[PDB]
């Protein structure tokens, strides 16, 4: 299927004393690569992912490089930001930032992003169609309007749809073993009594990557959600993920609930039965 | 300043089987701002050198950071996680339920 | 790998 390369930046304002704390990670899907962090010692973009240690020092050069002069002009951002918004020097403020893309099942670019938020909320972010811009406020339309005096999104678009896909397609060659491979949920399925007269089915997808996953109960060949409970898809650590659905039925009646699991690793969706 | 506390999620990487190494995992998102404190307990102590993920962020710009440490459990100790943020008023203290 | 490019606000 399709693959993403994605980049989060966070830039946290520390009005107290010194400059904003910057952090970065590079994603491919689920998987991450790369990190930088501005209170750690070694002022490098650091690797995260084996696959990604077969580059040599002129990647790490470079990428920490740009990834420097990404964090100074956050650092400029956050003052702007501060004067847009009128606050004060003594608050903390936060942008965040998110770009990449993905290739389709072709190798080719597929879709390109560039987003951007102050505060938590979306403040700009470039479209679809990588041409134009979506400026969530009236702060928003200065940007707006310098960027696209000064032709950004041509340049993010060459970039989004040139190199950005190209290194994707490097990094999914290099570490073909894991970010290629799909790891199916190991599931199965528990039975606790929680009365004399009703007992909880709970359907567990163990161990399984990419995070994406559906699991929901069937009863009698219908969707059920009524005395359902569940947990959000978490990390396991090891790089996979976890996730359970869980149902309440009267003890006796456990051969009408099925357990459905959608997952991209699966030929089919599974069916699991008490 | 928009403010959303964290959601919390505390469990092992493995099924859990007492004697058996395994991890201690606490999961914190939906968070903002960033700044947050988060500890791993072993009965009511704080578990010293727990790491923790790289700062990261979902499609609505709400954090998310992974605390874990190894640990192995047994029936006699007690595991928890405890989570301070600013949304809150005293840190939250999630006790850990084996196959939760 | 980055962009070189980064705009400012």
């Amino acid at each position: 299927g399709s693959h993403s390369m994605r980049y989060f930046f966070t830039s946290v304002s520390r009005p107290g004393r010194g400059e904003p704390r910057f952090i970065a990670v590079g994603y491919v899907d689920d998987t991450q690569f790369v990190r930088f962090d501005s209170d750690a010692a070694s002022q490098r973009m650091e690797p995260r992912a084996p696959w990604i240690e077969q580059e040599g020092p002129e990647y790490w050069d470079g990428e920490t490089r740009k990834v420097k002069a990404h964090s100074q002009t956050h650092r400029v951002d956050l003052g702007t930001l501060r004067g847009y918004y009128n606050q004060s020097e003594a608050g903390s403020h936060t942008v965040q930032r998110m770009y990449g893309c993905d290739v389709g099942s072709d190798w080719r670019f597929l879709r390109g992003y560039h987003q951007y938020a102050y505060d938590g909320k979306d403040y700009i972010a470039l479209k679809e169609d990588l041409r134009s811009w979506t400026a969530a406020d009236m702060a928003a339309q200065t940007t707006k309007h310098k960027w696209e005096a000064a032709h950004v999104a041509e340049q993010l678009r060459a970039y989004l749809e040139g190199t950005c896909v190209e290194w994707l397609r490097r990094y999914l060659e290099n570490g073909k073993e894991t970010l290629q491979r799909t790891d199916a949920p190991k599931t199965h399925m528990t039975h606790h009594a929680v009365s004399d007269h009703e007992a909880t089915l709970r359907c567990w997808a163990l161990s399984f990557y990419p995070a994406e996953i559906t699991l929901t109960w069937q009863r009698d060949g219908e969707d059920q959600t009524q005395d359902t409970e569940l947990v959000e898809t978490r990390p396991a650590g090891d790089g996979t993920f976890q996730k359970w659905v869980a149902v309440v039925v009267p003890s006796g009646q456990e051969q009408r609930y099925t357990c459905h699991v959608q997952h991209e690793g699966l030929p089919k969706p599974l069916t699991l039965r008490w | 300043m928009i403010q959303r506390t964290p959601k919390i999620q505390v469990y092992s990487r493995h099924p859990a089987e007492n004697g058996k190494s395994n991890f201690l995992n606490c999961y914190v998102s939906g968070f903002h701002p960033s700044d947050i404190e988060v500890d791993l307990l072993k009965n009511g102590e704080r578990i010293e050198k727990v790491e923790h993920s790289d700062l990261s962020f979902s499609k609505d710009w709400s954090f998310y950071l992974l605390y874990y440490t190894e640990f192995t459990p047994t029936e006699k100790d007690e595991y928890a996680c405890r989570v301070n943020h600013v949304t809150l008023s005293q840190p939250k203290i999630v006790k850990w339920d084996r196959d939760m | 790998g980055l962009c070189p490019l980064v705009a400012m606000l």
